[PDB]
Order: structure tokens, then C-alpha cells, then sequence
């Protein structure tokens, strides 16, 4: 989807760009952030050679995963809950990112309609 | 080897969509005379046959059957 | 294995030939149906999908429309 | 309509003779003339070429540089290395978010 | 896709040399009894193509499906993609349909 | 090099001398003898050529075409006895002493040191082709070919000469390393202008150039099967060697003379290739197949990079073989059924099958199918003439397509569909068809193997 | 393919011919069996309605209104025979058809195999030698002054005599050579 | 293998069992060399039918300059027997 | 009644919707008469060779060699310069060689002025 009906044909002044986001400084609302920490080294990355993709801040449990394949190699169906928890933590990324769009949607909503009436208020 | 053909005289349109055919030629006074020729095509093992949905699920009764008591067996099998 | 012409009749099936046809076709629907009774998620999705609509404003940090 | 006699005779002579023609063609029973162990196809076409090829890799192509190169093994916190008998460190402290 | 299409095809080939050298569909009749494992073969491998789930083609179909889907793509191609899954139930239906199932048509020499 | 020189000078009396049944038995035999020693000039330096006298020296780019002329004498011997069996002793020995004069000629053509000793041995290979074609041809047209090829080629001759005897006197040597040593630039007049056209038009029309080309399909379509065999094979890449050779004095003016000759080179390998399909004589088709490959030629000589040099000598090695052979595999035909029409003798699979396997052979490699040598060339001129301007592959590229095209045509419709009924006459092919195909085509793959042998001194 | 064919084809020709034509693509229409009996008692019914025509002007005009709706309505896929010039299997063993003349130039090692079929052959190859004269002096004879009008050949009439023309129709290669 | 060696006498009692089921043909009265429009009383669209008939049973086209010409089941056996190479 | 059917050059008009075919006269009647005698004419005479036990080698056929002749020598005699024939050749023989020539210098003439300034990312072009 409904967002693509809701930019493509309402209002588009008040819809993300997805190649443009954020707008807003990311401490904007939030009076103090936490910093976004990884569990993975450079150095582990680089020696497990996963992928310039994979080398997200889920790496940590693909380096797991990866490791348990290799161990129980001719057992290729006991690899179960780090595949899982691989795709839990790919999940939470997911959903962090929905957060950050629909933060975005709702922040540039607020902003315009406060200017808006700000400026109908200076104009009467 | 050395087989015969079938005797000619039991092709009939008897019981076929070929009845129904000559029954509607007939209402128009029309006839139709090749019937019986094309009466094989129904008569014998070729009288009756599967839907789309029938063929699709062939084997499942078996599979099912299998599948029914893999899983009974598995669930009596972790109280060890 | 000899098998003869038949002119106009059904022809003629050997045994094995119905038996391998249906034990393949059983072994398919019991492998579909297993994998289906273990691997369920592949098929019906593994994590819930959230709806944006529901997420308050105090997580999401924006102003009440004042500042 | 059909044929007329001189078609038909003509037909009915031709097909005597080409029916005669094809029965030629069959064949006598002496027509062709003619003038006068388990396991070995594994040895003869499997070993054989192997053992040539591994010949051929580890006494000849391996003997200059940069001829078989293998991308580095994999490796990953907790492993030991076979040479050095190192040890790799573990990734820390896990979140644990069971 | 390899194994599934050349079985395809396979199967094709069975039909054809058993029916006189013949390959229009409008000529063959009910082969679902008189060709048990051909008809079997032709379903397994038509259900594959179409991505049964669990079969071969399910494991690659439906996640490029699903990876088209999610993807920040042209529109088009994402309509056009759909279509033509589709379209492949459509062509494997008739090709069942027109083969195996119904009244013989095809000469009396069996 | 006289140990190649001499013994050719007595294949003549050897020849003259035998008994009048065994005439093609020693010339043969003795011929490959002389290749077999020719083959010791194959071992060449990096640096600089075998300077064996102040007469004679030999290049990288010079001794794979000097085994070819000694490799081509015995297979133009085999190949000629059939249709002369009728010829009397006198005259049989006459055509075997033309053959050897044309080797003679060409072997002391592709070492002489000296820029006029050069012109007078590619002169005087005129005279034997000349009388082969006119006295032994078939039909009528053959005379008129022949003066097609005599002017054509003279009047693009005869300018070099003055050019040559000019620059000596203005130099004072005509010595290719003393030329080479002590070269300077061409400034931009219009004297520097024609004596670069003097220089350059002989052997353009040698090649030939498209537009000067109408003598080509005349002179190997009405000539005997060796005849066509030694123009095709050897005598167009005349041109060739002798371009390599004088554009050493030619710069830098050809930096902006080529552009002409490029532009015809590559619109006229589109047009000759785009002619070849709506051919109705099979040897016209293959004389027109030889133009195509000598433009590509042409165009790589005139770009003037070490690729397009190199691309150059192997198409050059390559088409002679490959042309030699498709002629022969015309002339069994033709020996068949006294006709050269391309759709009157079909179906010959079904007849022939070995050399039905030999057709699909030569097809191949006129094609250029990796890694025949045809091919190397090929890609190594088009990737220097991609350096050169980044559209030429689109040219390039549309011949790469034709080419193939007419190829598998020539194929499909002489041994694909159904055989003609009212031919009758075809004899299963001779051990002598047989052999001679197959000395053709193995040296081809033999090449294969070890291409540096014939990728210039650029290597 | 084995009859003389004539100048031109007559009304009664081409309406047969229309006939068959459509009743074949009315079955590529009308794939089921019943379906096509149906349709085609109707299109018989239809042809025979206007059997009667005694006017041949308005019979072309009808014939040529049917043959425009024919084109209107064909199939753009009729079933095709496999051995039908649009068959998939058209000329699929020509490649194996080999003229008996090749025989004559087997080795004397390729002849030792298989004497008596060479011994046949000898005799049918007398047998061609002998009739040749009478085949020709019969065709003289029988031929028209103006040279022949059809393609139509006779056939022999005297004691033994074979019909002229035959070696290359009676010695055909096969149907299934190879 | 492949198909039998079919023989005059299988296409002779093929072509006389295609006819015998028609309708308008009586089996009794039929015979070998009965003539169509003589003998059987029928007319050029029933011989076309015919033709078609024996096209379907036997799997091959008859050219219709030739399918015109066969008036009795002995031709059609002739024709039949010289498309398909049959000489026992 | 239905959508007609026009031809065109390469999808022709069918035999059976020619209207010239359902319009006879007694003189179309007598033309194909004498079309089918020079056919028989020419297929006995070919028959007569065709079947001769003492025949060896090729049936010549003056009609292929007629086709051969007329397509490669009989051309240039039957030439004639007219402004179609001159304009004709004049554009198919020159037009694609200035084309082309335009084309490569204005490519090339562009290649080396940005060399010349500096700027065409030549690095690791060591091969040429
Ligand atoms: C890759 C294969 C590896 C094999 C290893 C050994 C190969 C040795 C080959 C040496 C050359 C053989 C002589 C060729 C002339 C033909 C002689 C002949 O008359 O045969 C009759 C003889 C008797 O049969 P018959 O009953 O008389 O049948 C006659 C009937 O007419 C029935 O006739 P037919 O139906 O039998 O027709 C003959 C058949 C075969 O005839 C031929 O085609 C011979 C010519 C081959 C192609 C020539 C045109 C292309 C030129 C490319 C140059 C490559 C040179 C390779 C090095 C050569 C060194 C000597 O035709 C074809 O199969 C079509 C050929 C299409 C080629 C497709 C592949 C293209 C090249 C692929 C790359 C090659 C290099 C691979 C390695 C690259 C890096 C990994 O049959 C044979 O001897 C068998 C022929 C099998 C040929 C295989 C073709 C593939 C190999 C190509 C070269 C291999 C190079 C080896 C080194 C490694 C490379
Ligand atoms: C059918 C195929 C056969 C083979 C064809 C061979 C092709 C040969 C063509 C020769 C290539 C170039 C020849 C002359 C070089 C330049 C040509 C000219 O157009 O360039 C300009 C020349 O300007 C004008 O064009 C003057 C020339 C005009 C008269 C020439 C005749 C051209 C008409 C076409 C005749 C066709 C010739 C081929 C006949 C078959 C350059 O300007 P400019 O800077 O001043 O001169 C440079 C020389 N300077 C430095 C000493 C001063
Ligand atoms: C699939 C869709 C395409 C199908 C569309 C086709 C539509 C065509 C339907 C209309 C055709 C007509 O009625 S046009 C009918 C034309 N009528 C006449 O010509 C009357 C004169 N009669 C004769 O010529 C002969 O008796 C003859 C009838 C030949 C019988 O011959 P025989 O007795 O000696 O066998």
C-alpha cells in the first residue's frame, strides 16, 4: 504494498525516498541513541572470507553456523538452531530497517503538517 | 502372433456420447453412418478414465498410508 | 517380455509395470507430505510480520507535534 | 471416373514386376560370406589415466610456480592451525538472547 | 532444472516412439492406464516444473519468487514474472490434459 | 640457403632425365625430400634473421612461407597427374619443370636481402603462372583471365620499380638492414604522398585490394587444379610479405594514408562475403572466400601494431592451406561430374563419405572454429583493430557472421539433401583424393599445436 | 503422386476437394471424436443443400464464397500426417535411399559376399537390356505425331513385352531402405 | 521391435472391416471387388468419406489425384500395397 | 462477409481466392492444354534418357546451364548506363565508404584530443 498507491498516487510530499533516508539528523527525536555494536572482528571476518554482504551485524552467527557445517559435515541435517538463530538475528535486522522507514514516514508527516500550520499561523 | 481381428458386429453406439450425437442428428433429420467406427474408441478398456484431479493424486492413498504410520511410529518412539 | 498387437482393444500391462508406476507415485506424496509435516515453515513463513501502525511513539522518538 | 484400362494394366504389370523385384531382395541363408576380464575396464580406463595424470601434476606442473593454486582454507574463531599449533580466540561474550 | 526437463522430455520421446512416430497431442487419447509409468514420470516431472512445494523445483522457483518479490525492482518485470508462472501451470495442464486423460484418438493398430 | 636453393635446380634435370613412366614418382619423392631440409629454417633467433651471405637471409616472418611453397610443390604434383594422364611424356615434363621454376622463383623471392633483387624474383614468378594457366586451362575464358592477371599486376609493378631505384639513389642502399638501420621520417608533400602510393599499390593489388580484385576469381576459377592451388596458397601473400617489408620507410605518413585502404579493406570484406552467397559456381565462391581473408589481411598490415603483425603472418599460413584445400575438394567433384555448377551434383553424403568428412573439415576451418590457427589470426587482427577504433567490431563482427554462413551453405547444398538421380558416374574416391586431403588438413592441426612458429618476427 | 495429372481440375473436383479440406480442419477444430462426427454430418448437410444446382454460375459463386470462408476460418496448426510433405517424419529416410547403379562398383572382395542376390541382379540386368528396344519402338508407335499431351505411359500388349519406362519404377530404392 | 510385417492379407481384412462398419454400405451384399458407385449405390462425397477412412485407419495421407481414382476395395488393397512396399 | 485477405509480396495470394481462377474462357482451357503438352513433351524427353541402360554419366540440361550464363556472363553485355543504373551505383558503391571514413575519423580524431589533454584512464593498457 500500500505505500507505493500511498506515494505513487496521494501525496508524495509526505512519503520516504528510499534512496534518500534518512532526511532527519538520527538523534533528532531520541535524546540519546545507543550505538549500534558488532560481535565480529574485522580480522575473524576476513579470515572466515564470508561475503562483502554477509558481513552484515548478523556475521557473528554465520561464522557459527558456518563453523558447525563444516564439524558435522557427513550429517548435513544437524545444523538446525544456528541456521535458526542466523535467521532470527536476520529478522530483528529486518525489522530494525521497517522501524527506521516508518519512522522516517511518520517524522517527515509530522514535520510538514507542523510547518504547514505554523505558517497558517503567522499568516492570519 | 497371428492374432485375428475382433468380430466387426459388437461396435455399437449403444450407451455412448455417440448416442446422444445421433440423437441430436436425428431431431434434424440427419444421420450419422461412421458411428460404429468410432464406437472402439469407447467400448472396451478404454471405458472409462480419471479426472485432472484424480491423476494428480495417483499415488496418495499409499503415500498416505505411509506417511500415517511413519509418523505413528515416530511419536511412540521418543518415549525412550 | 513379449507383447502382442491388439487392434482396437486396450493393451496388454504387466504387473511390474503398474507396480513401479504406483510405488513411484506413493513415494512422492509420502516425501511431500513428510517434508510438509517437518518443514512446515518453508511453506507458511518462520517470523511474524510486524505492522507498522502499532509501534508507539516513545520507541519510535518523535515530538507530540509541539517542538 | 477412376482408372481407365490402360492405366489398369500398366498398374497390374508394374506391380507384378516390382513385387517380383522385392522378393529379390531377400536374402539366402548363406548370403554373408563372411572370410576368415571381470573388473579390467576400471584398471584399463580409470587407474591407468590416473595414475599418468597424477604423474604428470605432482612431478612436472607442480615443479614451477603459480601452476595449482588453492584459495586459503577457511578459518574461524576456536580453530587450531596444523603448523604452528596456534590457537584462535572465541567471539566475544554472545548478547545470549535465548 | 536439468534433471526434471530432460525427464520431460524423456517421457515425450516414450510417447512418441510407442505411437507410431506421432507428436500432435490432438491424436493421442487416454494414456493414463495404458501407460502407467509414463504418465506417473510426466506428473512427478510436471508437478516439479510448476513448484510443487518440496519437490526439485520448489527449492529454486519459489525463492526466486520470493526473492523478485523483495526486491527494489522495475514493476513490469515483476507483473511479467507472475504471468509467466502461471502460464507454465497453464502449458503443463494442457499438456496432461491433451495427452492422458479422455477417449483414445489415435489409429486402431495399438 | 643454397642447400634448399641447389637441389630444387636439380629436381629440373632429374626431371628432364627420368624415364617416361616414373616422372611423377621421383619428382614427388625428391620435392618432399627438399621440404623435409627446407624444415631446418624453422630454427630462427629473437633478435635478429639468419644473415646466411650478403645475398640471402631469412626472417621469422619469411621461413613458415618458405616450407609452405617446399610443402605445396608435391601436393600440386599429386593432385595434377589424374586429369594429365592423356598428356604426352614431353609435355608432362614441361608442366612438373613450370612447377619447380615457380618454387625456385618464390624461394629466392622470400630471402633476397636487397629490394630490387626482390621485385625482379615477384616479377619473374609471373611467367610460370602465366603459361600454366593459359596453355592448361579448360574452357576458353582461361586466355582472357590470364591477361587479367598479367596487367592487373603489372601495372601495379611497374611504379614500384621507379620508386625503388629512387630511394636508391637518395639513400644509396636498397639493403633491408641498412634501410631499417637508418630510416627516417616521411614529411607530409605531395612527392612523399606518391611515393608511398608507388610504393604501396603493387602489393595492394597483390593482395588484392577490393576494388582491384576483378582479376582473382578469373585466374583461380580458369586455371588447373594446381594452378589455383599455388595462387591461392602461396602467390597472394606476395603482397603481404612485401608490405611488412617496405612500411618500414613509410613513416609516419601511413598514420593518415591508410584510411582509404581501411575503408575499402572492410567495406569490401562485408561485400565480398555478402557475394559469396548468391554464387552459382563453386570455385567463385572460394576465390571470393580468399578476397575476404586477404582484406582482414590488408587491414591488419595497415593498422601497424605488433598484434595486428603477428594476426597478419598466421592468416596469411592459415588461408594458404585451407584455400589449397577447398580447391582440391572442388576439383574431385568436378573430375566427377565435368561441371562446376554448385546445385547440379547433390547429396554426395550418401556417396562419398570420407570425403564428405574432409568438406566438413575444410568448412570448419574456413570458418575460423577455435583453436584452429584461422582463428588466431582472425582474433588477433580484430583486437588490434578494436585498439585502433572501438567500432570496428562491428564490421568485423558482421563478417565473422557471413563468413559462417555461406560456409555451412557451400556444405549443406553439395552434401546435404537428396543425391541428383540422373547421375551416375560417381566412382568411390581414389587413395590418391584421399591422401591428398589428408596432407592437407594434418599440418593445419599440427600448427595447432605449436603456433609460435608462425606468428612473425613480432613474437 | 502416381497418376498422370490432367490440364485442369473440373467443378466436381474442386468441390471434392473443398470437401475434404474442410472436414480435415473442422477435425483440427473439433479434436474429440463425437464433437467432429457431429459437425460433420452438419457440414455434409450443408454441402448436399445446394447439390442440386442446375445454374453452374451461381454453383462457382457459392463454391467461391465457401473457399473464402474456409480462408477466413481455417486452422493456423492442422494435423498433418508425420509423412506428409508438412509431417514431422516428411523426408526423414532419404538420407538412407541408395541407387541400386552402386552396386556396380562394389570390390570383387565386396561381391564374393552375397552371390546369389549378385546373380539375380545379372539376371534383371539382362532382362532390362533385352526389352530395351522393343520399350522404345513401342513408345515410337503408340506417341502422337505432336508429341505426347499427358504423361500417361501404355502398357505392353504382345507376348513379352513389359510396360516401357519401368526400370526406374519398379527397381525403387524402398520405403524403409536402411 | 517395431511394427509387424504387414501383409495383403491384414490390409485386405483391415480395408473390408473399415467398410462392413458403415452404415450406408450392407456387409452381406459387400464384397472384394464390388464397385462403389455401381454395385453400393453411393456418391462422390460418400467415396471422399471413404477415403478419409482408410487415410485414418492406415495413418497415411492418400494424395487426393490418386484418392479419386480407387473405386473398390481391391484398388484401395493395390494402392495400399504399393505405398507400403507389401509384395507377400 | 469476413475479414478479407490481401497479399502482399512475401505472403502471396492462395490459389483457391484468386478470382482469375473462377472466371474461364475456352482460350484458358486451350493455353493449359498446351501448357501440359510442353510439360509431357519435356518429361518424355527426359524419361527417354532417363531409363537408357547404356547411358553412363550426366543428363546434361540446357535450362541449368541457360540460368548459369544468363547469372554470371551475359550480365555486362545487357549493360547500360542510365541515371538509374549510374545513380544507383554511384550511392551503393561510395555512400558506405564515406560513412564509414566520417564515422572512424570522427571517432578517432575524438580519442586523441582527449589524449592529448590528458584524460582517457589509459592505465594497464600495455597491449595494443
Ligand atoms: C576434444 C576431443 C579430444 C579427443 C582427443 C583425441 C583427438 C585427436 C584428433 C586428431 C585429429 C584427427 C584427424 C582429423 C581428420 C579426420 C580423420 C578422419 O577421416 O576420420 C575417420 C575415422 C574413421 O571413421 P569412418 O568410419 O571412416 O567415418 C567416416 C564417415 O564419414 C563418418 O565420419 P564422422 O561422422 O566420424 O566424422 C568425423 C568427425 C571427426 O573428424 C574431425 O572433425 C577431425 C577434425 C577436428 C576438427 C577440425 C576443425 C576445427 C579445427 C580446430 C583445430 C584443433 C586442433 C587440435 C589439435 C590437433 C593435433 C593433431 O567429425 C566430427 O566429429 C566433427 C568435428 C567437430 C569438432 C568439434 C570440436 C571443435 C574443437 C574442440 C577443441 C579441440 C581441442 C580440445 C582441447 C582444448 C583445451 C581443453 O574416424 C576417426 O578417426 C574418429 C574421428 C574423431 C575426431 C574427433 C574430433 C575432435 C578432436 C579434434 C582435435 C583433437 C585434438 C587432440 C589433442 C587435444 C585437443
Ligand atoms: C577502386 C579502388 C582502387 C584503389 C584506390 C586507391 C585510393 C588512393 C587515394 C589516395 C589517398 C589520399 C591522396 C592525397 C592525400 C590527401 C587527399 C586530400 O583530399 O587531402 C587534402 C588535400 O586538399 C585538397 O583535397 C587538394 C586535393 C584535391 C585534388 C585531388 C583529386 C581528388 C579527386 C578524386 C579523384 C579519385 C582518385 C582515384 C581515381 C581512381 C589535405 O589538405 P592539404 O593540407 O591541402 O594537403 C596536405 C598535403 N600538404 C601538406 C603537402 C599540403
Ligand atoms: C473449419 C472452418 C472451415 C469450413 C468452412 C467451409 C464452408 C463451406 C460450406 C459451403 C459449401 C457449399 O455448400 S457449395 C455447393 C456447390 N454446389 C454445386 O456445385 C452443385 C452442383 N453439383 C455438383 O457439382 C456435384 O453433384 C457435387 C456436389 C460436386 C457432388 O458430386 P458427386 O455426387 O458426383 O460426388
Amino acid at each position: 504494498g500500500a505505500h507505493l498507491a500511498r506515494r505513487y498516487l496521494g501525496d508524495a510530499s509526505k512519503e520516504p525516498d528510499p534512496l534518500r533516508m534518512p532526511t532527519f539528523p538520527p538523534d533528532y527525536g531520541f535524546p540519546e541513541r545507543k550505538e549500534r555494536e558488532m560481535v565480529a572482528t574485522q580480522q575473524e571476518m576476513n579470515d572466515a572470507q564470508l561475503m562483502l554482504q554477509q558481513r552484515d551485524y548478523c556475521a557473528h552467527y554465520l561464522i557459527q553456523l558456518l563453523k558447525c557445517k563444516r564439524d558435522s559435515f557427513p550429517n548435513f541435517l544437524a545444523c538446525k538452531h544456528e541456521q535458526h538463530d542466523w535467521d532470527y538475528c536476520e529478522h530483528l535486522d529486518y525489522v530494525k530497517r521497517m522501524k527506521e522507514f516508518e519512522r522516517e514516514r511518520r517524522l517527515l508527516q509530522r514535520k510538514k503538517r507542523r510547518e504547514q500550520r505554523e505558517a497558517e499561523m503567522a499568516r492570519g | 502372433s497371428k492374432m485375428e481381428l475382433p468380430d466387426y458386429k459388437q461396435w455399437k453406439i449403444e450407451g455412448t456420447p455417440l448416442e446422444t450425437v445421433q440423437e441430436k442428428l436425428a431431431a434434424r433429420g440427419l444421420r450419422d453412418p461412421w458411428g460404429r467406427n468410432e464406437a472402439w474408441r469407447y467400448s472396451g478398456g478404454f471405458a472409462n478414465n480419471v479426472s485432472f484431479v484424480g491423476a494428480l493424486l495417483k499415488g496418495f492413498k499409499w503415500g498416505f498410508a505411509a506417511f500415517v504410520v511413519a509418523v505413528g511410529a515416530e511419536y511412540y518412539l521418543e518415549s525412550q | 517380455v513379449h507383447i502382442e498387437p491388439r487392434y482396437r482393444q486396450f493393451p496388454q500391462l504387466t504387473r511390474s509395470q503398474l507396480i513401479q508406476a504406483e510405488f513411484f507415485s506413493a513415494t512422492m506424496w509420502f516425501w511431500i507430505l513428510w517434508r510438509f509435516w517437518h518443514d512446515s515453515d518453508a511453506v507458511l513463513g518462520h517470523f511474524p510480520y510486524p505492522d507498522p501502525s502499532q509501534w508507539t511513539d516513545e520507541e519510535l522518538g518523535i515530538l507530540p507535534d509541539d517542538e | 471416373s477412376g482408372y481407365t484400362p490402360d492405366e489398369k494394366l500398366r498398374l497390374q504389370q508394374l506391380r507384378e514386376l516390382r513385387r517380383r523385384w522385392l522378393k529379390d531382395q531377400e536374402l539366402s541363408p548363406r548370403e554373408p560370406v563372411l572370410p576368415p576380464r571381470h573388473s579390467i575396464f576400471a584398471v584399463t580406463h580409470v587407474l591407468i589415466p590416473v595414475w599418468i595424470i597424477h604423474y604428470y601434476l605432482k612431478y612436472h606442473v607442480t615443479a614451477k610456480p603459480y601452476t595449482v593454486v588453492e584459495r586459503k582454507p577457511r578459518i574461524f574463531p576456536g580453530d587450531t592451525i596444523l603448523e604452528t599449533g596456534e590457537v584462535i580466540p572465541l567471539m566475544k561474550e554472545f548478547p545470549d538472547q535465548h | 532444472h536439468a534433471f526434471f526437463k530432460a525427464m520431460l522430455f524423456m517421457c515425450s520421446g516414450s510417447i512418441i516412439h510407442s505411437l507410431n512416430d506421432e507428436q500432435d497431442i490432438r491424436k493421442m487419447g487416454g494414456l493414463y492406464k495404458a501407460m502407467p509409468f509414463t504418465t506417473t514420470a510426466l506428473i512427478i516431472g510436471s508437478l516439479a516444473l510448476t513448484g510443487m512445494p518440496y519437490l526439485t523445483g520448489f527449492y529454486s522457483k519459489d525463492l526466486i519468487i520470493e526473492a523478485v518479490n523483495m526486491s527494489y525492482t522495475n514493476a513490469w518485470a515483476l507483473l511479467m514474472t507472475l504471468i509467466a508462472t502461471s502460464l507454465t501451470a497453464a502449458y503443463s495442464t494442457r499438456i496432461i490434459f491433451f495427452a492422458f486423460l479422455g477417449k483414445p484418438r489415435f489409429p486402431p493398430l495399438v | 640457403m643454397l642447400k634448399i636453393i641447389i637441389p630444387t635446380t636439380m629436381l629440373l634435370p632429374m626431371t628432364w632425365m627420368s624415364k617416361h613412366n616414373m616422372i611423377w614418382i621421383n619428382a614427388t619423392v625428391h620435392s618432399l625430400l627438399i621440404s623435409l631440409i627446407s624444415l631446418s629454417l624453422l630454427n630462427q633467433l629473437g633478435e635478429n634473421s639468419l644473415n646466411f651471405s650478403l645475398t640471402f637471409f631469412s626472417d621469422s616472418l619469411s621461413a613458415p612461407l618458405l616450407v609452405l611453397t617446399t610443402w605445396l610443390l608435391p601436393l600440386m604434383l599429386m593432385a595434377s597427374q589424374s586429369h594429365l594422364s592423356k598428356e604426352t611424356t614431353t609435355r608432362k615434363k614441361l608442366y612438373i619443370t613450370m612447377l619447380i621454376l615457380l618454387q625456385l622463383f618464390l624461394i629466392m623471392t622470400f630471402t633476397a636481402t636487397e629490394l630490387i633483387l626482390f621485385y625482379i624474383l615477384f616479377e619473374a614468378t609471373l611467367v610460370p603462372t602465366l603459361i600454366i594457366i593459359t596453355r592448361w586451362g579448360n574452357q576458353t575464358e582461361r586466355l582472357n583471365a590470364g591477361l587479367y592477371f598479367l596487367f592487373y599486376t603489372l601495372a601495379g609493378s611497374l611504379p614500384l620499380l621507379v620508386a625503388l631505384v629512387y630511394i636508391q639513389n637518395t639513400t644509396g642502399s636498397l639493403n633491408f638492414l641498412i634501410i631499417h638501420y637508418w630510416s627516417h621520417p616521411l614529411s607530409n608533400s605531395w612527392s612523399n604522398i606518391f611515393m608511398w602510393l608507388a610504393c604501396i599499390m603493387a602489393f595492394m593489388v597483390k593482395m588484392p585490394l577490393y576494388g582491384l580484385h576483378l582479376w582473382l576469381p578469373k585466374a583461380h576459377v580458369e586455371a588447373p587444379i594446381a594452378g589455383s592451388m599455388v595462387l591461392a596458397a602461396v602467390l597472394l601473400k606476395l603482397g603481404g610479405y612485401g608490405m611488412m617489408r617496405i612500411t618500414t620507410i613509410l613513416n609516419p605518413l601511413t598514420n593518415y594514408m591508410a584510411y582509404p585502404f581501411l575503408m575499402l579493406s572492410m567495406w569490401g570484406m562485408i561485400m565480398t562475403s555478402s557475394i559469396c552467397l548468391r554464387q552459382t559456381d563453386l570455385k567463385s565462391l572460394i576465390a571470393y572466400s580468399s578476397v575476404s581473408h586477404m582484406a582482414l589481411v590488408i587491414v591488419a598490415i595497415m593498422i601497424q601494431t605488433p598484434w595486428s603483425f603477428m594476426g597478419a603472418t598466421a592468416l596469411m599460413i592459415a588461408h594458404g592451406l585451407t584455400s589449397s584445400m577447398l580447391f582440391c575438394l572442388a576439383n574431385t567433384n568436378y573430375e566427377r561430374v565435368h561441371s562446376r555448377t554448385m546445385i547440379l551434383a547433390r547429396g554426395l553424403q550418401t556417396l562419398l563419405p570420407l570425403m564428405a568428412t574432409w568438406w566438413l573439415v575444410a568448412s570448419l576451418t574456413n570458418l575460423a572454429l577455435p583453436p584452429s590457427i584461422n582463428l588466431i589470426g582472425e582474433l588477433f587482427i580484430i583486437t588490434a583493430s578494436f585498439s585502433w577504433s572501438n567500432i570496428t567490431i562491428i564490421l568485423m563482427g558482421m563478417n565473422m557472421m557471413i563468413t559462417a554462413l555461406y560456409s555451412l551453405y557451400m556444405l549443406i547444398t553439395t552434401q546435404r539433401g537428396k543425391y541428383t538421380h540422373h547421375i551416375n558416374n560417381i566412382k568411390p574416391s581414389f587413395t590418391r583424393e584421399n591422401a591428398l586431403m589428408a596432407l592437407h588438413i594434418l599440418p593445419l592441426l599440427l600448427l595447432t599445436l605449436n603456433p609460435k612458429m608462425i606468428l612473425g618476427p613480432l613474437y | 503422386a502416381f497418376s498422370a495429372p490432367a490440364a485442369y481440375l473440373t467443378h466436381q473436383q474442386k468441390v471434392l476437394r473443398l470437401y475434404k479440406r474442410a472436414l480435415r480442419h473442422l477435425e483440427s477444430w473439433c479434436v474429440h471424436r463425437d464433437k467432429y462426427r457431429y459437425f460433420a454430418c452438419l457440414m455434409r448437410a450443408r454441402f448436399d443443400e445446394h447439390k442440386n444446382e442446375k445454374d453452374m454460375v451461381k454453383a462457382t459463386q457459392l463454391l467461391r464464397q465457401a473457399e473464402e470462408e474456409f480462408w477466413y476460418g481455417q486452422h493456423p496448426q492442422p494435423y498433418i500426417f508425420p509423412e506428409s510433405p508438412g509431417g514431422t517424419s516428411y523426408e526423414r529416410y532419404e538420407c538412407y535411399k541408395v541407387p541400386e547403379w552402386c552396386l556396380d562398383d562394389w570390390h570383387p572382395s565386396e561381391k564374393a559376399m552375397y552371390p546369389d542376390y549378385f546373380a539375380k541382379r545379372e539376371q534383371w540386368k539382362r532382362l532390362r537390356r533385352e526389352s530395351w528396344e522393343r520399350e522404345v519402338k513401342q513408345l515410337q508407335e503408340e506417341t502422337p505425331p505432336g508429341g505426347p499431351r499427358t504423361e500417361a505411359l501404355p502398357p505392353a500388349r504382345k507376348e513379352g513385352d513389359l510396360p516401357p519406362l519401368w526400370w526406374h519404377i519398379v527397381t525403387r530404392p524402398r520405403e524403409r531402405p536402411m | 521391435s517395431d511394427a509387424p510385417p504387414l501383409t495383403l492379407e491384414a490390409i485386405k481384412d483391415r480395408v473390408l472391416y473399415v467398410l462392413k462398419l458403415y452404415d450406408k454400405i450392407d456387409p452381406e451384399k459387400l464384397s472384394v471387388n464390388s464397385h462403389f458407385m455401381k454395385d453400393l449405390g453411393l456418391d462422390s462425397l460418400d467415396q471422399v468419406e471413404i477415403i478419409m477412412a482408410m487415410e485414418d485407419e492406415f495413418g497415411f495421407e492418400i494424395p487426393d489425384i490418386d484418392a479419386e481414382k480407387l473405386m473398390c476395395p481391391q484398388e484401395i488393397v493395390d494402392y495400399i500395397a504399393d505405398k507400403k512396399d507389401v509384395y507377400e | 462477409s469476413f475479414p478479407k485477405y490481401k497479399p502482399s509480396r512475401l505472403a502471396t495470394l492462395p490459389a483457391t481466392l484468386d478470382p482469375a481462377e473462377y472466371d474461364i474462357s475456352p482460350e484458358t482451357r486451350k493455353a493449359q492444354a498446351e501448357r501440359l503438352a510442353i510439360r509431357s513433351r519435356l518429361k518424355r524427353e527426359y524419361l527417354l534418357q532417363y531409363n537408357d541402360p547404356n547411358r553412363l554419366g550426366v543428363i546434361e540440361d540446357p535450362a541449368l546451364i541457360r540460368w548459369t550464363y544468363a547469372r554470371s556472363a551475359n550480365i555486362y553485355p545487357n549493360f547500360r548506363p542510365t541515371p538509374k543504373t549510374s545513380l544507383l551505383g554511384a550511392l551503393f558503391g561510395i555512400g558506405p565508404l564515406f560513412f564509414w571514413y566520417y564515422v572512424f575519423k570522427t571517432d578517432r580524431d575524438k580519442k586523441e584530443k582527449l589524449i592529448q589533454e590528458g584524460k582517457l584512464d589509459q592505465t594497464f593498457n600495455i597491449s595494443y
